[PDB]
């Protein structure tokens, strides 16, 4: 309907939250002269898989949107949720928070690790 | 709270390898057996409320275009017969009798001592040549002019160089963005964004001075350069109107083959039926008149609003860049464009003679000279000029008059003249945003 | 100290002055793709060693 | 035991529902002369991954059988469940319902998108 | 922190259970002359995917640690849990139980197949 | 309600690229260094309560077989020494004295002016040739017969063409289905389905007229064709019994090498020890007698139940198809099979003389003539005919008698004669079905 | 209960293909345009409380090293000019006048009848050669010595053989383990485990007898062999100290080119400026003295604690292994090391003359002789010996004295001398363990 | 109008009538793989232009 | 019965005794990489047929 990047101009609250993110942006993600052709296929595969492994380690596989139990750090960006979601888009958003990406990835991993650990303790004592 | 999102329509500038595609045979050197089918339908999506920044001078699509063309060109000669046995002393005289003055001295009639498939006896043969491929040995005795530089290979007369358009396509995870803007001149933001899987097809036409068989500007002549004050850079001028040129090779040729060896034959010019005439191109005069004026108005807008502009022909130097070069029918033409650049625009039919060569060092490489076999009959070519490659004279602060000359040499600029509409980006679908939700 | 370097957008091409007999043409504009032209000629960057 | 396509003749109710589908049909799915060898490996990878991405978008990853909340459309095929499952097989079945595959895939995607959306609203209001 | 195999000497109870297994051992798992380069990429992809498919068939995708309902067979190794987990490491452990790997994989598959079957019956009767 | 299922044992007809495998060295041209090991164990699974539709005439496995064989054949000559220096005028006479009449005129004794590793002096050498590779130049003076067509390369005497069987294997997601049926004749459904990872091994034996070293029918002679009334199609006849042939090359040869250049030597026939005899094949007469009768009964069933059938030898034309061709020991044999097709079957030992050639244009390509070096000693070959390639005369409506002749030419049919047992399918494990369950 | 775990830091011995990397141009034959960048930072992780078993004699990293080097070597000549036209009879005499006795008979001055780009006339040229590449034809008349064995190709004077170090890197799922142990001698467990993504860089230096430009032992000279009592195996001796050698090619050469053909030229030795001197290497005498003593003490520890050890020079045989061989500046040197192995160690400056060759059959292959073009000027080389390749005489039970000689031949051992520090393993992250937890 | 087309299962092969002197043999049966045979000979599809 | 086999760590190399005139040198040590040396020489494994 909107097309692969069609939702880009609709601000985050509509740009991805309409599941346009799944319908095309994600669906298309993995959709001797000719050496280049194998290289392209392989690299596309690798990128797809890296995204999935990250979702996997964070406990977010099988989801378009995945909430965690990690609080947002306003130190990375302090804005109201209504402006963040309704007037700003994803490209603009990344421009503002790109520098905190690695911090959050580390936090996400540790949280998931602790969550699983706690479940493991609960089973042991069940 | 942190929420993780996947499938976000966000991207970064990126460099990757693109796929070539054509025609959604073993003929045609430009990958027609190698490229994949194009998508049968345009997939263009206009994106609203977005802008994007382009820079045609920093693009990488052009490097691939360059790389692909040189590679395809080289591959086309790999299985072809080498002409090593041909570089022998030529016993040679002038072609005469039927020359209509203009061609005097242009054609040579030379004799050779050639091999046969039996490696013992030789055959006495003769053939005709353009003088540009033949040089005197002893200051009669002649040699192939490129003999003393590098190896020459005969193109296989199975293929030609017809510029069948190639579309470039993104791999998954990539997309190509295009401007639909009219004012955009190759750099900076444009308020126009549209995303495609593939570019339109671009014809790999190789030329100097005049850009042929390309796309046209829609509203105005667009003039683009990397640096408007840098006289060491070229200028790309995109016309908003075509200028038709009718070119000819007015000689009814007969071709003959000479067996050289066990599965090898040389294609030689045999003779000319009827008289001998000089090759030429007929440019619409009225169109050129108006076209130049439009170009000048636009040049004036960039600089020189109160000054005047003159055009002059090329500088002394290598034929490959001092004249207009093109290929048509597989034949290689060199044309004198001085008749197009002999004027001053102060505001307030054209016949171009041509020359023909058979040994072409395309891309200036060693051991890669290509021999263009003769084409029988008479050749007519019709095409439009879609733009110009111009240079501007330096050495002066007298702003009263600027001087421009036709240029060309680095083929990258011709490709840039079409590719500039596009940018390659990589999609990065995974990211986070603050929410009020927690697992 | 210095070297006989060409100005930006020009490279060194000994072929041109030799093939053509051109004065003050050590460097050739890159804009011409390696081909020789009189208007593409330049001398070296003008600095002493 | 039965082999890769061994269960094909057992009608759907036994042909796949015995988890023969997992045991072999799925397990085997992803199990300069030699260029062909890379091409084969790459293509096998791509097919495997396309199936997984589809299951992913439908909320059916990690399952052999995945029920959704989409009603069956009898307009595509009107038969009793007992004949569908016990006397007919999967190949025969596809012959009858192949033309509705795309309709259902679109429906599955939209349903999953709405289901996730509803969960997101529930968390926001929790 | 510890590095890819950094936790190897910490005995199983710390070697993997600290989620060192995820942080690096797993994270790194998928992280004409140059033919070798494609071969390497492809093979890495295949290994990664085989592991994921096995976790998938066992109902353990999206987990670092996955408990099942299959009892441990002491016939494969009879030790106290405290020694198994606190003084012995993973390499040593595999040396002791490698021969029972295939037995357990078969058991895991059958159990998961039955578990899903039971859920399918429950939905049918719901 | 909709329920999604994965791992469904369902498939579609498909075309993909198969893997070659052998033997669950640098010797042997047919990919023994290139193919992978076969699976050590058969993985065949019979499928109950299923049927499948096959069409051997629309199969693609054969195209791969074709492609692979031509490619392997070409690769085998890539590193080998070219014989370009050898095409010289031959000063040549007949081999005599020891010829036992039958071979008179068949062997030539020719002298050459050959190069040496030192590029100055030449050596006077001589060697023996079969007349079929030598032609008179001036209507004494002789030339290699293929000299005036294309390049000739010497096969490296490291390898041979031994038809080591190759198994074809499916990539993951693919499977090969096979019929275990006995009545199936190449098209339509068969009530027999069995799935395998790989095919059995097929020996890439190249021949005309008689199909050698293949599989046999189990119960009846099977006769298969694309169109039973189309006389422009060939007929494949699969015997249910072998017919043994004992062939020989009854000449004790001595081979010698002639150094040609710096790392090059030519392998020349030196001479024959003892006398000179014609090559031949001994076909069991009694077996042929019965075999033909069985073939005829089956032909009659398809057509001609009340008519009679005659066999005749081949038509005039190219040796490659007018005679029986085979390779054995690496040697190339041409045999006169007219003794096998000289009869009428109305219901109600055989010695075939042969010829030998050294220059083979396998697959009819230009610049690919292969020179088969001599093999020393005497060659014996034993194999069974497993089937026939037949054609039927048209030009007549007189149904009283049908006429058949041995054929062959397009190698695809020989491969088809084995490959027909198999079909390639692609598995599509993901799909839906109605249920009474909802998430 | 069974619990499944993923990401377990566990591994098995494995063989895979490693990546080559360098320098986190078209110059340099050893893959500098082909390998990828190295990681900019060491990723070494020491592993505590673990041990691992190594066996340098069963390693596969060395096979890849071998394979890669031979392949790169061959690739470097693929685009280069063949010297086929050069093997002609040489009319040849001795170089004289300026020879300082030692070089008498070593240099030849030969005349040739060479081709020109015009395939008709020849040029009379002459050039200088080392006698080792020239042989008398008729027992004056000379030929290139390798002419009668195989083809010779000129190395392109664009590249050299400078041994730029290459790092080997694991693919994902693999890791390389290293010992940091000091007592480990190539086999068995070492109580030291450290894991890396990549090995350190190894310089692909090719030599015999003396191992040059390698790593040093830290505490003791280490002596390693597969079997200490097997006299059919070599011995690798790794010094804990360098021994410097100053080598020279003391001849101020002038090189000239001879045009051979259309894009081909031969690089010929022109002449020598000043007088003519023998090539040689200056070995520090004092260092050798002490170094040998250390080697002997360690040999004694393995065997011979109460016996004595003598060193002797090499056996008769092929120059390639009877002398020390190295390359420097691209030049090929052969040096007489007998001055280094002429002593007995009973406990209780050195000048080596050298020879030079231009035709090198590296790796002993047919059709791969390489011609090393002259290098102008004078060459100096400075490097350290890091180890030895030794062999031990058999044929005696008289334990009183052991005899050692310098060896070398199979290049695998030189690579092993560096690679031994590493092992390749494959990670198997998925497994199970007993728990008290159930789903 | 029409062209001198060969019937299905035959292709055009000028070599055969020239090499052999065969009448009414413009086209050659595809069944023989490009090789020439008298019984593989055919003329063009019989239709006028 | 037996064959003229070389001992382990030696292979057969006819070049060496011919090129050098070396007695009792049929086999050459593998340790020398195919190159010929007097101390690398060996005869065949000493067993009768
Ligand atoms: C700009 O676009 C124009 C539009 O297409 C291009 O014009 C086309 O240019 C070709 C010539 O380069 C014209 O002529 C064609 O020539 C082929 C001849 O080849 C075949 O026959 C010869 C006979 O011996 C044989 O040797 C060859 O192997 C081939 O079998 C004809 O078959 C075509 O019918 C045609 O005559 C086109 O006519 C012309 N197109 C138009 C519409 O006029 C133009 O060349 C482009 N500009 C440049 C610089 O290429
Ligand atoms: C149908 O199947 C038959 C069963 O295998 C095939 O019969 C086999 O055919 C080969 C000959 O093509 C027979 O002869 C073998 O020849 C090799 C000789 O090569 C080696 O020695 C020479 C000596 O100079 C050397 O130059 C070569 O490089 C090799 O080193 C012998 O080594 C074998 O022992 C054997 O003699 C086989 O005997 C024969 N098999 C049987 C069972 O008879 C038959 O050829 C197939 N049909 C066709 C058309 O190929
Ligand atoms: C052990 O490690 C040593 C440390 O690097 C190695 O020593 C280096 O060896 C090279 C010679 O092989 C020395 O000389 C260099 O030579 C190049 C010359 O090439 C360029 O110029 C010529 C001129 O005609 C041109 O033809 C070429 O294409 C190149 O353009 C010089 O440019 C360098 O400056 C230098 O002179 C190094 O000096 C030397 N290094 C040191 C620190 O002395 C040693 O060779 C290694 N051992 C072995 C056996 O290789
Ligand atoms: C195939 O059969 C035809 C006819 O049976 C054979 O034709 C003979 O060819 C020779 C060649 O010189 C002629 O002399 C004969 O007169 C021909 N026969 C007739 C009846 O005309 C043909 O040679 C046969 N081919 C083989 C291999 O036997
Ligand atoms: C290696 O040692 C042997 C013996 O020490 C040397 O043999 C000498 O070879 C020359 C060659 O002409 C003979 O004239 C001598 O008589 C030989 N010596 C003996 C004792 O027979 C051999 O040359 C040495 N190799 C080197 C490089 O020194």
């Amino acid at each position: 309907f909107l097309g692969f990047l069609g939702a880009a101009g609709s601000t985050m609250g509509a740009a991805s939250m309409t599941l346009t993110v799944q319908a095309r942006n994600l669906l298309s993600g993995i959709v001797v002269w000719g050496i280049k052709q194998l290289q392209a296929r392989v690299l596309a595969v690798e990128r797809y898989l890296r995204d999935q492994q990250l979702l996997g380690i964070w406990g977010c596989s099988g989801k378009l949107i995945c909430c965690t139990n990690v609080p947002w750090n306003s130190s990375w960006s302090n804005r109201n949720l209504s402006e963040i979601w309704d007037n700003m888009t994803w490209l603009q958003w990344d421009k503002e928070i790109s520098n905190y990406t690695q911090i959050i990835y580390g936090l996400l991993e540790e949280s998931q690790n602790q969550q699983e650990k706690n479940e493991q303790d609960l089973l042991a004592l069940d | 709270w942190v929420t993780v999102y996947y499938g976000v329509p966000v991207w970064k500038d990126a460099e990757t390898t693109l796929f070539c595609a054509s025609d959604a045979e073993k003929h045609n050197v430009w990958a027609t057996h190698a490229c994949v089918p194009t998508d049968p339908n345009p997939q263009e999506i206009h994106l609203e409320n977005v802008t994007e920044e382009f820079n045609m001078w920093k693009n990488n699509m052009v490097e691939q275009m360059h790389t692909d063309i040189i590679s395809l060109w080289d591959q086309s000669l790999k299985p072809c017969v080498k002409l090593t046995p041909l570089c022998v002393t030529l016993q040679c005289t002038n072609v005469t009798n039927n020359i209509t003055d203009d061609m005097r001295g242009e054609l040579k009639n030379c004799s050779f001592n050639m091999t046969t498939e039996l490696r013992d006896k030789k055959q006495k043969v003769y053939s005709l040549f353009y003088r540009l491929d033949v040089v005197q040995i002893n200051e009669k005795e002649y040699r192939l002019i490129n003999c003393n530089t590098s190896a020459i290979t005969q193109a296989c007369p199975k293929v030609s160089f017809e510029p069948i358009p190639i579309h470039y396509c993104a791999p998954a995870g990539f997309a190509i963005l295009k401007c639909k803007d009219k004012k955009f001149n190759g750099t900076g933001p444009c308020p126009s964004v549209s995303t495609v899987q593939c570019t339109h097809g671009i014809k790999p036409v190789v030329s100097t001075q005049l850009l042929l068989n390309g796309s046209l500007a829609e509203e105005e002549v667009m003039i683009r350069s990397e640096n408007i004050t840098n006289n060491a850079k070229n200028i790309l001028v995109q016309f908003n109107t075509p200028v038709q040129i009718n070119c000819t090779r007015p000689n009814n040729n007969t071709r003959k083959s000479i067996r050289i060896g066990p599965g090898q034959a040389f294609y030689a010019t045999g003779d000319i039926i009827g008289d001998i005439r000089q090759a030429h191109c007929n440019v619409s005069k009225a169109t050129w008149n108006e076209t130049l004026g439009k170009v000048v108005k636009q040049l004036r807008k960039h600089f020189g609003n109160n000054t005047i502009i003159r055009f002059a022909n090329s500088s002394g130097g290598d034929l490959e860049v001092t004249t207009h070069s093109f290929n048509c029918g597989g034949e290689f033409f060199y044309c004198n464009t001085s008749g197009l650049f002999n004027s001053t625009w102060i505001s307030n039919s054209i016949t171009l003679p041509c020359r023909i060569k058979q040994i072409i060092n395309m891309w200036q490489r060693i051991g890669q000279a290509m021999y263009a076999p003769p084409i029988q009959g008479v050749i007519r070519c019709v095409s439009n000029i879609t733009g110009l490659i111009l240079t501007r004279d330096g050495g002066s602060t007298n702003s009263t008059t600027e001087t421009f000359r036709p240029g060309g040499g680095d083929m990258r600029d011709n490709w840039r003249s079409e590719l500039y509409k596009y940018k390659v980006v990589k999609i990065e679908p995974l990211g986070v945003a603050p929410t009020r939700c927690k697992r | 100290t210095n070297k006989k370097e060409c100005p930006e957008d020009y490279t060194y091409n000994p072929r041109c002055p030799q093939q053509y007999g051109w004065s003050d043409c050590d460097c050739m504009g890159d804009r011409f793709g390696g081909y020789c032209r009189q208007d593409g000629c330049s001398n070296y960057i003008h600095r002493s060693t």
